[PDB]
């Protein structure tokens, strides 16, 4: 009657059906019986990674005694499940939880072998000291309570495997993750679990998606775990668009109540810079009650004429899980990537050969054709300077992410001596910084989509590449720690200015000599870019002029340029060795200066509008 | 009861009006209702930088189930906060955590899985009890069968640092991550905070304050994330003003100071029985009579403008921005025009000739104050040779010395 | 390639008592601690730094090695592979000489034979065409779109990509150069809804599909 108090019933509980069907995994349990079953010495011990099942192969025993599958020297044995937590719970005093346990094991030896306790958790039966979990050790070399526990791998190896006097008591069970073709049935199994407590349906093809899908993006767990997740969450995100309006109906109607109240408050500011802002967001407000209003009339016309999940919903899980887009293009994106040389010709001009590279290996990975166990795309752009192999890294980091800076730079100039990789890898376990991990390791690990930029990369020191070696190729790299990272979703860009002016083999053959072939053979396309001619700087001006326009509205200050001007400055972007950076201080010596000049002598204040013009040699406001 | 005495009320509080309105945040307060209706394992877990908003996003929950715009499933369901700092608070005996930690668990389960507990800064309950791995993973059974729901937050580096050792328990955790607003969305989160600071400090703000607030704290500090760096200008801006509200303001209540020691100063000293300190007097009362004329003048403008400020704009933000990370942020306000168009003349005191560098260093200075040089570029690379004795040095040095007056104020590398 | 210096060591045994990471055990052991029956792969032994070379000394030839913990683990069981790339250009001499300048002779005489791999020839790549078109199959037949390729389309994939300095992999990217780019392009851009079974063919130097 003591065995009441301090745990509860686990063939009890499998009795009235309280417990998930277990499938497969029968060595495990046939093994679990076959030692369960023996002289002395008789109780397992399932060992094994989180989350492959280590209590489902308990539960499947208990079910599977409540049958009557059992062989003879187990049928009819009850297991209950002990709890060392409630046990502990008042014992101030000096004796009082060795005189529980001490009940405890007396009850248990009194009966006469038709209880099989079972401890969940076990590497905390060290503890509960203050010669404690000590008094079990006469009783457990002899046989007389069945003991089944349950812990994961490395606890074990920290708390048991340090008494070595106490874990020669247990026959150690491995319990391997299973396969890709195991978990479907798995799910096979489980899903009618799930079908009645969402009141939804789930689709077969949904199911096998969610566990191969599942198995290349969600590295960091383990398997059935991290794939009961996508179809749970799915099934309760179909319940409640069920319930309220659909998805992309509702964020629409949210934001539009908050415009309003956003404009109501603005309109009321007797101030003239901001008549320049709410004439700005009162377009954008017109805008949005427009497809909001269409969305409400399209949901007609398929309500009049979305109800189980699909291999959709789990695909829109496991994006807005772990950032990564992995959808089916609905629409809206196809038409944005139709145009993306278009999209990113407003900020880099020229370069024809190497725009139509970098954006073709992202069509040909959202459409599904790319290898799934490499990265999204390797490939190094080199050439002259200031011809714009830095900016293109960063006008493609901006059309994808919408920020600039959302993508990881590393300036590989300050890799000049080979002991500065520790800098991007982490410190060896027993050194002082390693409560740290890496820092280019703990970046993707946390993001897995950004784009990385190594810069100047032929400034380093020659084992700096033997790092990135497997980087490339194959996506993968591991830190001090020992927890591997993957790269198999990040796009790898590598800049340089090797050769300087040789036409194609004076670089092409500095390249091969300063690399190793192991090196070059990892990369995609290796881009040359290609000076800048006198009719392409005509546009880099306007592309200039317009940046300092957007630059300086911060107070309501415009200016007009007149096409002479326009095509002088051109004119003067000069000595085709130097790119296109000699512009941008020749704008600056020419209009910043005196602008500035004029600024702060008065003669100039804001809402004017200056207009340069050509003087015969110069330029004057 | 043992939850009225270890554990607060959030929902109350919502009720009762005193959680700041939530504004934004729509997908990851979807993602955090839907992880927290599923089956098993319902424990979503805010994840994200210091200060990006990860309280915010669960009070934001808490007034939408007072108000109603949750599913079915969350209707009624009382979010409790808890607390493991009281709860540990004296237990020096054997058993008298666990009773309680039980106690709580108990009348958690009793609930119709009514309660939603929160633990804020969760990595926290590890190392609850120790003494031998025994308390902070009780909760580990209760956890996997999804019993009680735990939307924990903590910050993204004592994640690692203390969980991810633990990855029995992490397995039992959904990750929401946190990323931070743009310009953009901070000054609509502004637009709806601009009551609470108004009303508390009895001004009034300028919406050009909240852009502007917006746009420099994200220009200039570059060490914190966006919801509250921006924050921080307009509250500290509000409070000085509210401070100018009382008797005096700035810069007259300053120069009163300074007239105060110098005259208690020149008082004490003039009885002094030498002779070399009567030239270090000589000084000291024409210094007195200089700074009590500008003392005198300050009061009549103020009488002249208070016969003939009272809301935050776009420039006390950056009076603010200077006051903290000594960059200079103002809008050149006439003390200083006059010196940055004698800056020329100003350098030849020291150095002579070169007016071809001398100029060029002075353009570089002038035009970033004005507003026209390139915000992400250094204010200036210049690098100027010639023969030795020439005054390359000594231009550097007395750049410096006009600049903060102190030429010891620079950084100095000898390549 | 990361064990560059002679602290790196300690990352794959462990560290001894008493410092900073000593729960957590070594890195190589406490994979081959349990379940010993794996199979360990060493790429690129040559990047290392000559001092890991010594642990493969008690490896090799004896079968175990000790980490920080004190305790004894076995390799009486696994098959250890060390890949490389020493010499690369000379025929059979030079890869020879420049494995006794890098290795101990007390390192190389622990191995079984050291094998030579020769460099694929020009017949041996429509084997090779034909697995990576099978592979590519298997890929883009979650959706039902299998290929259907013709046999001089194939000849052709095997003449573009051969030149014998870099292997086998200028054969996977032209591959991904050629059929990918028009697959994707005309993929995306409607007109190969799914369930198709899309024909390639050779025309004069492109491949249309
Ligand atoms: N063979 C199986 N058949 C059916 N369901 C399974 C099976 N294996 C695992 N599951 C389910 O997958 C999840 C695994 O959870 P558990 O096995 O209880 O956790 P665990 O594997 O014990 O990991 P730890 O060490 O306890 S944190 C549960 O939802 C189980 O119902
Ligand atoms: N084709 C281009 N289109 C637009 N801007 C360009 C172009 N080429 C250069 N620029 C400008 O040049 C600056 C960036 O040049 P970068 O390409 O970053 O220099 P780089 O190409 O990296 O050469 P190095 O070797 O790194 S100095 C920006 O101010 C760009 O506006
Ligand atoms: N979306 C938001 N709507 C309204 N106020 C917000 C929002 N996000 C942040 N804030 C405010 O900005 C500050 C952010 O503080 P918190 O988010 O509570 O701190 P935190 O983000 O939890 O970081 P820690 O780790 O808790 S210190 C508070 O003053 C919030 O009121
Ligand atoms: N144009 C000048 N105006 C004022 N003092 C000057 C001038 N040129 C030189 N001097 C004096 O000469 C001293 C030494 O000149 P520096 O500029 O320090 O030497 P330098 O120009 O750095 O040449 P090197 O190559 O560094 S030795 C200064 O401390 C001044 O006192």
């Amino acid at each position: 009657q003591a065995l009441q108090k301090y745990s509860t019933d686990l063939t009890a509980r499998a009795r009235e059906g309280k417990l998930d069907p277990v499938i497969g995994r029968d060595n495990e349990i046939r093994r679990v019986v076959q030692v369960l079953s023996r002289r002395t010495k008789n109780n397992p011990v399932l060992i094994g990674e989180p989350g492959v099942g280590k209590t489902a192969i308990v539960e499947g025993l208990a079910q599977r005694i409540v049958a009557g599958d059992v062989p003879e020297s187990l049928r009819d044995k009850t297991i209950v499940a002990l709890d060392l937590g409630s046990m502990v719970a008042g014992s101030k005093y000096r004796g009082e939880f060795e005189e529980r346990l001490k009940a405890v094991l007396d009850d248990i030896k009194n009966s006469a072998g038709q209880i099989i306790t079972f401890i969940d958790e076990l590497h905390t039966i060290v503890g509960a000291g203050a010669d404690a979990g000590n008094m079990i050790k006469p009783m457990l070399a002899r046989g007389e309570l069945r003991l089944v526990g349950a812990t994961t791998l490395d606890e074990y190896r920290k708390h048991i495997e340090k008494d070595a006097a106490l874990e020669r008591r247990f026959q150690q069970v491995y319990v391997g993750e299973p396969s890709v073709e195991d978990t479907i049935g798995i799910l096979r199994g489980l899903k009618d679990r799930y079908e009645v407590h969402h009141g939804v349906r789930i689709t077969d093809s949904a199911l096998v998606a969610a566990a191969t899908l599942s198995d290349r993006y969600i590295t960091a767990r383990f398997l059935p775990d991290k794939a009961i997740d996508l179809v749970d969450e799915a099934a309760s995100r179909l319940r409640m668009e069920i319930d309220s309006r659909p998805v992309e109906i509702d964020e629409v109607e949210r934001l539009v109540r908050r415009l309003e109240i956003e404009e109501m408050a603005l309109s009321k500011e007797e101030d003239e810079a901001s008549a320049e802002r709410l004439a700005k967001l009162r377009s954008e407000l017109a805008d949005q009650k427009e497809k909001l209003a269409e969305l409400t009339t399209r949901w007609q016309n398929e309500k009049n004429a979305k109800e189980e999940v699909g291999p959709d919903d789990i695909a829109d899980v496991v994006s807005a899980w772990t950032g990564i887009p992995a959808g089916r293009l609905l629409e809206g994106e196809t038409a944005k990537l139709l145009r993306m040389e278009d999209e990113l010709g407003k900020r880099v001009i020229g370069q024809k050969a190497a725009v139509t590279a970098v954006s073709d290996a992202v069509r040909r990975s959202r459409a599904g054709v790319s290898d799934p166990n490499r990265p999204t795309g390797a490939f190094m752009f080199l050439g002259p300077t200031g011809v714009g192999k830095t900016e293109l890294a960063k006008a493609l980091a901006d059309f994808l992410f919408d920020d600039e800076r959302a993508m990881v730079r590393i300036d590989m100039s300050e890799y000049g001596e080979k002991h500065t990789v520790a800098r991007l890898i982490g410190a060896p376990p027993g050194y002082v910084g390693y409560e740290a991990g890496g820092q280019l390791t703990e970046a993707v690990r946390r993001r897995p989509y950004t784009v990385v930029l190594f810069d100047e990369i032929e400034k380093a020191h020659p084992d700096v590449f033997d790092v990135l070696l497997q980087v490339l190729d194959e996506g993968r790299l591991t830190d001090g720690h020992g927890r591997t990272v993957d790269f198999r979703n990040t796009i790898l860009i590598l800049t340089s200015n090797l050769g300087s002016g040789g036409s194609a083999e004076q670089v092409l053959a500095a390249v091969r000599a300063t690399f190793k072939p192991e090196f070059i053979n990892r990369l995609d396309d290796v881009l040359i870019f290609e000076g800048l001619n006198p009719e392409e700087l005509v546009r880099i001006v306007d592309i200039q002029l317009a940046q300092l326009g957007k630059r300086l509205a911060q107070r309501r200050l415009q200016l007009q340029v007149s096409l002479p001007a326009k095509r002088w400055l051109a004119q003067r972007g000069f000595d085709p060795v130097y790119g296109a950076r000699p512009l941008r201080r020749l704008v600056q010596q020419a209009i910043g200066d005196q602008l500035a000049k004029m600024l702060l002598a008065g003669q100039v204040h804001d809402g004017d509008t200056v207009p340069v013009n050509v003087s015969p040699d110069a330029d004057s406001l | 009861q043992a939850l009225q005495k270890y554990s607060t009320d959030l929902t109350a509080r919502a009720r009762e009006g005193k959680l700041d309105p939530v504004i934004g945040r729509d997908n990851e307060i979807r993602r955090v209702v839907q992880v927290l209706s599923r089956r098993t394992k319902n424990n979503p877990v805010l994840i994200g930088e210091p200060g990006v908003g990860k309280t915010a996003i669960v009070e934001g929950l808490a007034q939408r189930i007072v108000a109603g715009d949750v599913p079915e499933s969350l209707r009624d369901k009382t979010i409790v906060a808890l607390d493991l700092g009281s709860m540990v608070a004296g237990s020096k005996y054997r058993g008298e955590f666990e009773e309680r930690l039980k106690a709580v668990l108990d009348d958690i389960k009793n609930s119709a899985g009514q309660i939603i507990t929160f633990i804020d800064e969760l990595h926290t309950i590890v190392g609850a009890g120790a003494t031998a791995m025994d308390a902070g993973n009780m909760i580990k059974p209760m956890l996997a069968r999804g019993e009680l729901r735990l939307v924990g937050a903590t910050t993204l580096d004592e994640y690692r640092k203390h969980i991810e050792k633990d990855a029995a328990l992490e397995r039992r955790f959904q990750q929401v991550y946190v990323g931070e607003p743009s310009v953009e969305d901070t000054i609509g989160i502004l637009r709806g905070l601009k009551d609470r600071y108004e009303v508390h400090h009895g001004v009034r703000i300028t919406d050009s304050a909240l852009v502007a607030a917006a746009t420099l704290s994200d220009r200039y500090i570059t060490a914190r994330f966006l919801p509250d760096k921006a924050i921080d200008l307009v509250d500290e801006a509000a409070s000085r003003l509210r401070m100018e509200i009382d008797s005096r303001p700035v810069e007259i209540d300053e120069v009163e100071r300074l007239v105060r020691r110098l005259e208690i100063e020149e008082m004490a000293l003039s009885k002094e029985e030498d002779e070399a300190s009567a030239e270090r007097l000589a000084k000291l009362r024409s210094e007195l009579a200089d700074q009590k004329e500008k003392l005198a003048e300050l009061t009549t403008r103020w009488q002249n403008e208070k016969n003939a400020k009272e809301e935050v704009g776009p420039d006390d933000i950056a009076d603010v921005v200077s006051a903290w990370t000594g960059i200079p942020a103002g809008r050149l306000l006439e003390g200083e025009t006059a010196k940055l168009l004698r800056m020329e003349d100003e350098l030849g005191k020291r150095v002579i000739g070169q007016k071809a560098a001398v100029t060029a260093v002075s353009d570089a200075v002038r035009r970033s104050r004005a507003g026209v040089s390139d915000p992400n570029r250094p204010t200036g690379a210049f690098m100027f040779l010639g023969p030795t004795g020439v005054g390359k040095t000594e231009l550097a040095k007395a750049l410096a010395d006009f600049l903060f007056d102190d030429e010891r104020a620079m950084v100095r590398i000898d390549m």
